[PDB]
């Protein structure tokens, strides 16, 4: 989290995978596409 | 600003309309309650359903607890709201429009729906619906880690869920849909606990094109929204599987 | 000349930016330095045409709004061309498995707006035909039951398909409410959809007919207003490669209510079991052997029904065979699973 | 730029000079609420634009290729009438029951004599401001003048209520001024 967002999203990408009880709600996700959509233009 | 001198005497003839269907929906659900039917309309209550000039069916009530979806629409055009309404509406949290809210349908929920009828939209759901709408909107108010805590947050953690509805066993928010879907064994418990909805308009609006679909919408809600002030009023319903189709 | 400003294009082209930058992500032009050669291919299209004609329409709808006059401005909605994508899709993917090839990124957004929840910017019918051909697009899969690998993750459920030469690596994240970002723009995301959209429509169209079978799915409206999923389609008429297509053939679930139903079902779907979920149920039990759910504490405790955590089916497709249930008996600790990447 | 230079000192040249007391009639015209009420009465009584006319056209016109001749019936239509020599036509009948007069017209003499001669016909005409509102409740570019003579039994009311509206805001207020030498004061 200290470093650069760049650097923060594939650093916070692997986390504490507890069960199938709970998934976080992937608010990094529709970043990555926006971000990936940037790479593409 | 001024104002002006037209909308303040419009104002004032809608609210002389609507407190008098209020006043006469209150006089005949006081005489039906009290049970001293001798000079009214009729005894008992029906219930409208708009399907597809489009077919209008109507049905008696039945004293039956059936799970609705209520959506709130933007009232009448120039309506004070009068404080019996807003009583009404304050505790079933639909100011702030574009809301509804699951309910449950008893005789005695029954006769504020005659009130309120000219402000929200009714109608039968599906649990494609209630899926859809709880799997893609919906937060809660929730007690964190440290906040000030006016703090909602979306529906992800289902252990969030069996925390503070563990004392009932409730886990999982499909299980949440599935027991506002069942109201076996508690719907207040979910129906106090998913306390905010909020429901995108339909047409952005300001714009060129966006105008025309407003005035379509217009019409047709003018179509379909009936406004009987007869205290009598049947129950208008409609599919909300197509309502929500357009507003989720 | 090799190099061309954005804005010396964009002038010569007469169109405005963001439609220079839809047809740039449209037609797959790329770099503030453009080659000259592409602007001149891009300098004829209809499309810019079109373009510019609806530029001119919502002028002319301006001044019908303006003037006031409701029924013209009617006639001008009704009697509207639209542009379609389709041409360019065809002449940009002549070659279907190269559409094979460039389907993987075109399914990923869709499957991410079908997620999405309805918006201002967003329309809904934007929406509904995004999940609409992403149900279809599961639903084609459940019919050759192809696809053998499987992924569990904090982010996303990343399946590849074994479908008419390469795995196909698609991916759906949770039905979750997402706080929505800000940060975000959807003007690009939005022409990406559309190109996306049509390009996997006629994809389809081509692995529905190539299937033999309609390419309207027809669907019974009590039966999506069970479930919105794939199964909610019926499909038409007009073997199954081993192991994985047919692999827990004659098999009857029981998933519970507590599971997520979703991925589950398409995970039955592919392996061409039943589903029997009680949360389909209270909507409105002889051949059930099997139930997939997550609880502590399992009630009726039917020692003829085996009770399972749902990973067995997410080690049983990444292996392709079956494996003993006694880890996947609850409340038993799980191996952690790293999927075959 | 010329024309910009000219379109500002026009306006200039014609307030410095005296103008004659048969113009500036104009600009004393009607205020807010009252145009603003003509404009909802006349939007009541829109011409058939030729979309709407070409349309009911092919509704009967098909009726009859089936034939299917359902009735011969229709009261009349009801418009507004905005042909200028149309317009004096329906004067001197009289048949204009209100009149809707531009300010801005560049031939001002093809107008000028509409206010006397309805004064003379005692036609109840009313000045309004800007031509392109007359085209726009008309379907033209512009208008410059808006006869209306028959009017809906629901809609009579509201009519002779309208006219006295406008004799008293109109005739009452201007009618002296109106024989005054506007303009003179320089710029």
């Amino acid at each position: 989290x200290x470093x650069x967002x760049x650097x923060x999203x594939x650093x916070x990408x692997x986390x504490x995978x507890s069960a199938l009880r709970k998934v976080p709600g992937y608010g990094e996700s529709i970043r990555e596409r926006f971000e990936r959509s940037l790479d593409l233009y | 600003k001024f104002v002006r001198a037209e909308s303040i005497v419009a104002k004032t003839l809608a609210t002389s309309r609507e407190k008098e269907r209020i006043k006469r929906v209150s006089i005949l659900e006081d005489k039906k309650a009290k049970n001293e039917t001798q000079h009214i309309a009729s005894g008992k209550d029906f219930i409208l359903k708009i399907t597809e000039g489009l077919i209008r069916e109507k049905t008696t009530y039945d004293g039956k607890p059936a799970l609705l979806f209520i959506v709130r629409v933007r009232g009448p055009l120039a309506v004070n709201i009068p404080n019996k309404a807003f009583k009404i509406l304050s505790l079933l949290r639909l100011v702030e429009t574009n809301t509804g809210v699951f309910v449950k349908l008893t005789k005695n929920v029954y006769p504020l729906l005659k009130v309120i009828a000219p402000y929200v939209v009714i109608g039968k759901p599906s649990l494609s619906s209630i899926r859809s709408l709880i799997q893609k909107r919906g937060r809660i108010i929730y007690k964190g880690e440290n906040e000030a805590e006016p703090h909602e947050i979306v529906l992800n953690d289902n252990n969030i869920v069996e925390e503070q509805l563990g004392d009932h066993g409730i886990i999982c928010v499909e299980d949440i849909i599935h027991e506002i879907a069942t109201m076996g064994e508690s719907f207040s418990v979910c129906n106090f606990f998913l306390q905010p909805f909020k429901l995108n308009r339909e047409v952005s609006g300001f714009g060129s094109l966006n105008r025309l679909r407003k005035i379509k919408q217009r019409e047709a809600e003018s179509r379909t929204r009936q406004f009987s002030n007869a205290a009598t009023a049947p129950v208008i319903e409609v599919d909300i599987d197509s309502l929500l189709a357009k507003l989720n | 000349r090799n190099f061309i400003t954005r804005s010396q294009a964009v002038r010569k082209l007469q169109v405005s930016l963001a439609d220079f930058r839809r047809l740039c992500i449209f037609k797959g032009i790329y770099p503030t330095f453009y080659y000259a050669k592409d602007i001149q291919y891009l300098m004829h299209e209809p499309v810019l045409a079109k373009f510019r004609e609806h530029k001119t329409f919502a002028r002319k709808l301006t001044r019908a709004l303006g003037r006031g006059e409701v029924s013209s401005a009617k006639r001008l909605e009704e009697n509207r061309d639209s542009y379609t994508l389709d041409h360019i899709i065809k002449e940009r993917y002549p070659s279907f498995p190269d559409a094979i090839r460039d389907i993987d990124d075109a399914l990923n957004m869709l499957f991410l707006f079908s997620n999405l929840p309805s918006t201002n910017q967003v329309s809904s019918k934007i929406i509904n035909d995004a999940q609409k051909i992403c149900n279809q697009w599961l639903a084609y899969v459940a019919k050759e039951r192809l696809v053998r690998k499987v992924f569990v993750s904090i982010k996303g459920v990343y399946y590849q398909a074994n479908i008419k030469g390469e795995e196909v690596r698609w991916l759906v994240p949770f039905k979750f409410p997402e706080n929505i970002p800000s940060d975000v723009d959807f003007r690009i995301m939005l022409t990406f959809l559309e190109f996306y959209s049509t390009l996997l429509h006629f994809v389809l169209y081509k692995l529905y007919t190539d299937s033999g079978l309609i390419y309207p799915p027809k669907l019974d409206l009590k039966k999506d207003k069970i479930i919105s999923g794939l199964s909610s389609y019926i499909l038409e008429s007009r073997k199954y490669d081993s192991p994985v297509a047919s692999l827990f053939s004659a098999f009857v679930f029981y998933v519970s209510r507590e599971v997520p139903i979703d991925i589950l079902e398409f995970l039955i779907l592919s392996c061409g079991g039943n589903v029997i979920s009680e949360a389909a149920m209270d909507q409105i039990m002889s051949k059930v052997t099997h139930q997939i759910v997550d609880r502590p504490v399992l009630k009726n405790k039917v020692a003829g029904r085996t009770y399972i955590q749902p990973q067995w089916i997410f080690d049983c497709i990444n292996k392709g065979e079956l494996v003993p249930a006694n880890k996947y008996l609850p409340g038993e600790a799980l191996p952690p699973h790293l999927s075959p990447w | 730029p010329e024309y910009v230079r000219v379109q500002r000192q026009k306006k200039i040249l014609s307030i410095r000079l005296k103008v004659p007391p048969t113009i500036a009639q104009f600009q004393y015209t009607l205020d807010r609420n009252t145009a603003a009420e003509t404009f909802k009465l006349f939007n009541k009584y829109r011409p058939e634009t030729a979309a709407e006319k070409k349309e009911r056209l092919t509704k009967e016109a098909a009726a009859v290729a089936e034939g299917k001749s359902k009735q011969d019936a229709s009261p009349k239509p009801y418009a507004v009438k905005y042909g200028l020599n149309h317009v004096v036509a329906l004067i001197e009948n009289k048949k204009a029951k209100l009149v809707l007069i531009a300010n801005d017209v560049d031939p001002i003499e093809l107008v000028v004599f509409l206010p006397a001669l309805c004064k003379k016909m005692g036609v109840p005409y009313a000045i309004v401001k800007g031509k392109a509102r007359l085209g726009t409740l008309v379907n033209q570019k512009t208008s410059a003048v808006a006869a209306l003579t028959e009017v809906r039994a629901e809609d009579e009311a509201a009519l002779a209520k309208l006219v006295s509206t406008i004799d008293a805001n109109f005739a009452d207020k201007y009618d002296e001024v109106k024989k005054h030498w506007g303009g003179g004061i320089l710029g």
